[PDB]
């Protein structure tokens, strides 16, 4: 690989999801007889979005989603004694 | 001068004064045998990151 | 001399006196945002005590400074990674332009990739990356290596590329679900929609429009590349890197109160006993660099990641959408926000409705014309001098004053500026 | 791995301790690392040349400390002000920003406490089922052009309808729901179609 040479993962051909990453595109996972594997990671369904000059998508339905975000506010107080620390 | 690498035939033109030869870190990228009177370039041995 | 702040401009300000532009140009800038550095990890074992056994014996009696400035490295390499995803990862769907281009006049091939060439990068991509640009051998032989990130070139081209596709086929509808198809005639008048601007404007002058825009994304690109200091912010970055990599590397060449520089040259010549004070004053000096290094690096990494956060933040807003926050999607009314690959870095393409033609009008606040007091509904009533009517604001587009066009509220005594014209009734 | 963000917090906070109590151990070069072994083995000039050291070696592990701490407590500032601003758009009003106050058109958000963090229930709007329609920019009657006030032109296949643009709601083209605005020589891609009048 453009990173290193990676000894102990077989080489496949498939793209999926990059669980362990190694770098310059390539990834490691644990599947299938279970070993470690390395791959190109993907980025997603290739989609080709029907565009013409005629034509018009409005959804006909919807769905009403929750979506947890978590952020962090503050952290733990330390006051450490600069005198006792070193000559306690 | 005492060190660890790999030693190999330099193409580096030495003037008949110049003994060794320093990197742009002063490291010794370059010496001169003092038998024989070849250049011989000083690079460490391979390693890296693990 | 004395810096001028600009030049003066006095407004002619006037209680009956409105600006109401009759013209428009449509103005593409261009915002580089750093999004990632390059990383690095300093061997300390090799950088202290490169090729020696007793340094690294009397290294070991300091501690674990070795291994946290290693985890520091690690979290930052980490984090740089993390930011390049949550820049340029937005989505979780590559989409894929069509293949006719039946846009209604706008041209997207200098800004969509190339398969012709090799690397599926655009014009103007290669331009960025042309623009931005052995001391390496040095660096790594010294235990200062370079590690790759985990997405490629290729891959941020792709999402690059997969964004642009989205935006010119679906609008922003693509962001907030599923990407639903519409005409970009139907987009750009959505576009105007949100400005306040009525959608008949683009759909009168959309050719002029596309012109404009294929004359302004010509220029950016004549920009890009005639002049070589538009990309100054992530040649600062890299130039900053590079001479801090320097510095690490040249500080192992002082004595720091040693009889010598080389651990060699203190080894051949002193014996086990005596070489250890050269040695701990060596490592001390070693040790002080390299934390000196790693806090600079802590520091520029965490600059760095709230430009990224910033960049992503422009690109959710801009790019996925229209954002009405003024000077933030670019100078002007914000329109649509192309985004374009850049080494260690993002940059943006901000299409901007500008005014271009204004002319001063006699305007009013009311107008009474059987004792009720009329106001526009969207709109503001002008006079060129001899009749009055009401258009919009952000364009010149005068129309008779009707019923449906205002709206009756109070009378006429409590309005102040209150004129008096007739009110048509269809 | 749902509080994962404010795990690694808590996790590095108690790893800055650990380095720093484990530091306190090293010997910095001296000839021990407890302070009363070398004040009681030595005597005074022979003692403070160690004391020195272990005083240096110990200054800096708390200066190292001291800046470590201080950037992650710049961090932990852009993230609680980060915080505050999604609380005062998300949950004290409606966020038309894109991918903000979640992924889709924000509705409401309600706060939730967490340990030393917060918790954001983004609610958004996401369309599910959509389908293909033929559009046009607009319609042409008795020579002139009609726009679409709110809304936008669709076509089941034999009649034109006018529908919200996130919402399929197919109304009867009146000239309530469009206006008048130039003419039916310079609009490109119009059709025709009749406008009823109430
Ligand atoms: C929009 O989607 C919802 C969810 O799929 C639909 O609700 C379902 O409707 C079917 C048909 O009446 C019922 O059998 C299910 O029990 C409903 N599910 C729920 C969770 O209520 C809804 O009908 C859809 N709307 C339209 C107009 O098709
Ligand atoms: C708004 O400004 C544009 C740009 O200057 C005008 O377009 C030019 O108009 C002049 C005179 O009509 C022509 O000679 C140029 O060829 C036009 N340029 C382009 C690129 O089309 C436009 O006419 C202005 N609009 C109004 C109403 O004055
Ligand atoms: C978009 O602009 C490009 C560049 O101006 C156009 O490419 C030109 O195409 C013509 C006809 O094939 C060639 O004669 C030119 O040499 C091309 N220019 C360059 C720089 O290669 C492209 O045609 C435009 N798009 C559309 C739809 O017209
Ligand atoms: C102000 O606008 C009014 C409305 O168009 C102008 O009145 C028209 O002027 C033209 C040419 O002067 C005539 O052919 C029309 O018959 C006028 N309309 C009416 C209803 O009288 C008026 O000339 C404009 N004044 C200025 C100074 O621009
Ligand atoms: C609009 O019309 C009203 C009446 O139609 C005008 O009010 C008159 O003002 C004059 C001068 O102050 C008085 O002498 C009259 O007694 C008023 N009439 C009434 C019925 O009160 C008003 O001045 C007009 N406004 C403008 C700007 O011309
Ligand atoms: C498009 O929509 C129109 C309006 O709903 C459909 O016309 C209706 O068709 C039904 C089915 O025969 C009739 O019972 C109604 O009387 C029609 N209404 C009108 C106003 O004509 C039309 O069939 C739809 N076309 C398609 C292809 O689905
Ligand atoms: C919409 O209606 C107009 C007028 O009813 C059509 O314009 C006529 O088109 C025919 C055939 O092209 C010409 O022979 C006439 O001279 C046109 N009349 C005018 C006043 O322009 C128009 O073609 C219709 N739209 C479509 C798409 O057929
Ligand atoms: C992957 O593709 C290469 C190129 O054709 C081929 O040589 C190799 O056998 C493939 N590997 C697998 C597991 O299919
Ligand atoms: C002795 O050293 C000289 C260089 O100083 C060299 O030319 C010569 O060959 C050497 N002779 C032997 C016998 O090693
Ligand atoms: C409006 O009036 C001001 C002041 O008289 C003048 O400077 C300006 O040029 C006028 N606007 C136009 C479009 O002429
Ligand atoms: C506008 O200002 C002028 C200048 O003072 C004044 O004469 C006029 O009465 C004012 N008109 C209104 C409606 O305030
Ligand atoms: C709309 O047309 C495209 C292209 O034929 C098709 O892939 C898509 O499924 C259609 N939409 C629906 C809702 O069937
Ligand atoms: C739409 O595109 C098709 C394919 O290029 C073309 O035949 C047709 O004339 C276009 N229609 C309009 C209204 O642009």
């Amino acid at each position: 690989t453009r990173a290193g040479c990676l000894i102990g993962a077989e080489h496949v051909n498939n793209s999926y999801e990059c669980d362990i990453p190694i770098g310059a595109g390539i990834c490691a996972s644990y599947q299938t007889s279970q070993s470690i594997i390395a791959y190109t990671m993907s980025l997603g369904a290739e989609n080709s979005v029907a565009y013409s000059n005629n034509s018009i998508a409005i959804p006909t339905n919807f769905t009403i989603s929750v979506t947890t975000e978590i952020l962090p506010v503050s952290m733990t107080k330390t006051s450490v004694d600069c005198t006792m620390y070193i000559c306690g | 001068l005492t060190g660890t690498g790999v030693l190999t035939e330099s193409n580096k033109k030495f003037l008949p004064f110049q003994q060794f030869g320093r990197d742009i870190a002063d490291t010794t990228d370059a010496v001169r045998d003092p038998q024989t009177l070849e250049i011989l370039d000083i690079t460490p041995c391979s390693f890296g990151g693990v | 001399y004395t810096m001028s702040l600009g030049a003066e401009n006095s407004v002619a300000y006037s209680n009956n006196s409105i600006a109401i532009p009759t013209n428009f140009t449509i103005s593409v800038t261009t915002e580089i945002l750093p999004v990632s550095m390059t990383k690095t990890s300093v061997d300390c074992t090799m950088y202290i005590c490169g090729d020696s056994t007793e340094c690294s014996n009397l290294l070991l009696q300091y501690g674990s400074f070795c291994t946290q400035l290693n985890r520091a490295l690690t979290g930052i390499a980490v984090e740089q990674d993390k930011n390049t995803q949550e820049v340029f990862a937005q989505v979780k769907q590559i989409y894929k332009t069509p293949p006719i281009k039946d846009f209604g006049g706008f041209n997207f091939s200098q800004i969509l990739p190339d398969p012709s060439k090799p690397s599926k990068r655009s014009f103007i991509e290669d331009l960025l990356f042309n623009k931005v640009t052995d001391l390496i051998c040095a660096q790594k032989f010294n235990g200062l290596t370079v590690l790759p990130p985990l997405l490629t070139d290729e891959m941020i081209a792709q999402y690059t590329s997969a964004l642009l596709a989205g935006t010119i086929t679906s609008g922003w509808t693509f962001g907030a679900g599923a990407a639903l198809q519409i005409p970009f005639a139907m987009q750009m008048a959505y576009r105007f929609n949100g400005i306040g601007v009525t959608q008949n404007v683009l759909y009168e002058n959309q050719k002029l429009i596309a012109n404009q825009f294929n004359s302004a994304i010509g220029k950016i690109q004549d920009s890009l590349s005639s002049t070589a200091s538009a990309l100054g912010k992530l040649q600062d970055v890299v130039n900053q890197n590079a001479q801090a990599l320097n510095t690490l590397v040249k500080q192992l060449s002082s004595n720091f109160g040693a009889i010598s520089s080389v651990l060699n040259d203190i080894l051949s010549r002193l014996d086990k006993v005596e070489a250890e004070v050269q040695i701990d004053r060596l490592i001390t000096g070693r040790l002080q660099s390299l934390q000196t290094y790693v806090t600079q690096q802590l520091i520029r990494a965490a600059e760095i990641r709230a430009s990224a956060n910033l960049a992503a933040t422009k690109m959710s807003e801009c790019v996925l959408g229209q954002s009405k926050r003024v000077d933030f999607c670019g100078k002007g009314y914000h329109l649509m926000s192309f985004p374009q690959s850049a080494p260690h870095g993002v940059v943006f393409l901000h299409v901007t409705y500008v005014p271009a033609q204004e002319k001063n009008f006699t305007t009013a606040p009311a107008i009474c014309h059987d004792g009720k007091a009329h106001f526009p509904r969207e709109g503001v009533f002008v006079s060129n001098g001899t009749h009055w009517f009401v258009t919009q604001r952000n364009f010149y587009e005068p129309q008779i004053i009707t019923t449906d066009n205002t709206f009756v509220s109070g009378n006429c005594d409590v309005v102040i500026g209150i004129v008096n014209n007739t009110v048509y009734d269809p």
